[PDB]
């Protein structure tokens, strides 16, 4: 019912595809963080308005080449949800890297 | 009795710059730049219990 | 917020502009309801997305005349919860019109 929750699961799907795959360069990050953040988003409709319920996500655009064209609004909002959750991925995952960097040795 | 809006448009339907609005309703402070020297102006004495 | 507080908030406006304006009339009742409807909105995204969130309410409307045609998201939001807000305090006007003339 919160942005918190989806965050948490696309934290751990992010990190089982770094563990999985043991990427350690920063240009070959595409594959596994897209669909990371593909399947990080909920199937049902009334969870994809109570993402958008909780803080965390603005109606403030940042690129508007990632806009369908379509009569569904719910489309227009898991497509939100699904840039939002590439802007918190994508500043995430350099962090994540130099844990997992330093978490082995 | 309908939809309301911020008074910000109708206090720029006089032609009435966003400069304007950030200068003439407030009473600002000022800083100095490209010099490295950071310092400002004389205080005005404006703190109370802050 | 939830639908049960912003829907109190939009009758409690309802009936403090009947009594402002001492409506009688049905016909000038449905009037009243629009303006109350326009009133009372949300400027908080959040609660907006909270309103479309929370139960008594449905993706599927039955006019499509009064949905907008733009990019603004939003826009087509608030003409959904104003077609909402319109029905849902017209249901639960028709008693409160009588209520208030039996009241004084």
């Amino acid at each position: 019912m919160t942005y918190n929750n989806v965050f948490d699961h696309a934290y751990e799907m992010l990190k089982e595809n770094i563990r999985y795959d043991d990427i350690r360069d920063t240009d070959d990050l595409h594959d596994a963080i897209h669909m990371a953040a593909d399947n990080a988003v909920p199937h049902y409709y009334a969870d994809i308005f109570s993402v958008m319920a909780s803080e965390g996500i603005d109606l403030e655009f940042e690129d508007s080449g990632l806009m369908p064209d379509t009569k569904d609004v719910i489309r227009i909002l898991q497509a939100r949800i699904y840039e939002q959750l590439t802007i918190d991925l994508w500043e995430d995952a350099e962090d994540l890297l130099n844990e997992y960097l330093e978490e082995v040795e | 009795r309908r939809r309301k809006l911020p008074a910000t448009i109708i206090l720029r339907a006089l032609n009435y710059t966003t400069e304007q609005i950030l200068d003439l309703f407030f009473e600002k402070v000022i800083f100095e730049i490209r010099d490295n020297k950071l310092q400002m102006e004389l205080v005005p004495e404006r703190l109370r219990g802050e």
